[PDB]
């Protein structure tokens, strides 16, 4: 996540003029890494709350 | 006395810059090119598509809309590519690139002479020399032949 | 390397142009283009009446300054 956002920042330092086209690519790089992170939990939370 | 009779110019303000803009939100699509040796310019503001530069770090590529960074400039061969995808090779002697987002780019170095006017069997011949020169054990020498080697290598690399 | 040597940049640049000098072909443009890496500038002072060279910065370039 931070390794994306992390990297906006740079690249905005390098090239403000570029700054509101990387964005896209930068929220789709988050999601993505969420979701992963959202299914490794929905695992946890339909391993307990439901399992006897 | 006379108050000041004199008031002379700024010789800075007789050239003409460019400005570096923030947020503009547009790229270029062919960057403008201004090469110069020592005063002279060869190239004045000229369409170019890309072109291609040797540092110490190593070898660089810029196009349009490259991000603005400044630095030297490697004794070696440097590429224009123009849109009609022709292109043009020029020797240099160091020198500095200021590249712009807006799309400009202003080489300054010491010397620039297209390859065309050098010949490989006068090279060749230079070589041995600051070789030679190199191996002799003098600091006034050594050094001298090394940085003759230096720009020699690239040559004797690319006119192959 | 040439750094620690104590020649500038600048003495690196002209020697590179030299030898880019040296190198090119036979035409108007050498002939153009050996004035500018040869070698004719001077510096000098005046004494109380006379004149003096300040030869501790040597045009040659393969000397250090001092």
């Amino acid at each position: 996540v931070a390794m994306c956002f992390s990297s906006y920042m740079l690249a905005a330092a390098r090239q403000p003029n570029m700054s509101a086209k990387l964005l896209p690519y930068c929220i789709l790089g988050f999601a993505l890494s969420e979701a992963l992170a959202l299914f490794t939990l929905l695992i946890a939370l339909l391993e307990l709350f439901v399992f006897s | 006395q006379d108050p000041r009779k004199f008031f002379p110019d700024n010789g800075f303000r007789f050239f003409d810059g460019p400005e570096d803009s923030f947020g503009d939100g547009n790229i270029p699509a062919q960057i403008i090119l201004t090469l110069t040796r020592q005063d002279e310019f060869i190239l004045k503001q000229e369409p170019v598509a890309a072109i291609t530069i040797r540092t110490n770090e190593g070898e660089m590529g810029v196009l349009a809309g490259h991000e603005y960074t400044v630095q030297q400039l490697a004794p070696g061969i440097l590429e224009v590519e123009y849109e009609g995808g022709k292109k043009d090779q020029y020797v240099i002697s160091g020198g500095f690139a200021h590249v712009n987002d807006t799309g400009v780019v202003d080489i300054n170095t010491v010397e620039a002479v297209p390859l065309e006017e050098i010949d490989h069997e006068k090279l060749a011949k230079a070589l041995e020399e600051a070789r030679a020169k190199s191996q002799s054990p003098d600091e006034a020498v050594r050094i001298q032949g090394e940085i003759a080697l230096e720009i020699f290598e690239p040559l004797e690399a690319a006119l192959h | 390397s040439w750094r620690d040597a104590g020649i500038s940049y600048l003495r690196y640049l002209s020697i590179v142009t030299r030898c880019i000098h040296e190198v090119q072909k036979e035409g108007p443009l050498l002939t153009k283009n050996v004035r500018f890496s040869t070698i004719g500038w001077k510096s000098l002072y005046l004494d109380h009446g006379a004149t003096k060279e300040y030869t501790a910065i040597p045009a040659e370039l393969e000397k250090i300054p001092e």
